[PDB]
């Protein structure tokens, strides 16, 4: 995945990517990738 | 082969959703069976039940 910055903190995700990682638009504001929160 | 696929690209095109539809279905299947509660409950440290 390119163009998305990975972040260690976990939130609830809306756009499934796979293998335990989603993506979301979170604060400017840019697109980020993170492990979802159960 | 690709120059002859423009007559069967549509057949190549519908099999993609038939594969995408099942792929998103199995992803939704796990959500419908395991994701019932939104709150994760930790087991108590006391094992005396
Ligand atoms: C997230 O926090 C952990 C805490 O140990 C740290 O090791 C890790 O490098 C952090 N990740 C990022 C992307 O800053």
């Amino acid at each position: 995945l390119i163009g998305a910055e990975h972040v260690n903190n976990s939130y609830e995700c809306d756009i499934p990517i796979g293998a335990g990682i989603c993506a979301s638009y979170q604060t400017s504001q840019s697109i980020i990738a993170y492990t979802m929160s159960l | 082969c690709s120059n002859l696929l423009l007559q069967y690209g549509s057949f190549c095109t519908q099999l993609n959703r038939a594969l995408t539809g099942i792929a998103v279905e199995q992803d939704k299947n796990t959500q419908e069976v395991f994701a019932q509660v939104k709150q994760i409950y930790k087991t108590p440290p006391i094992k005396d039940f």
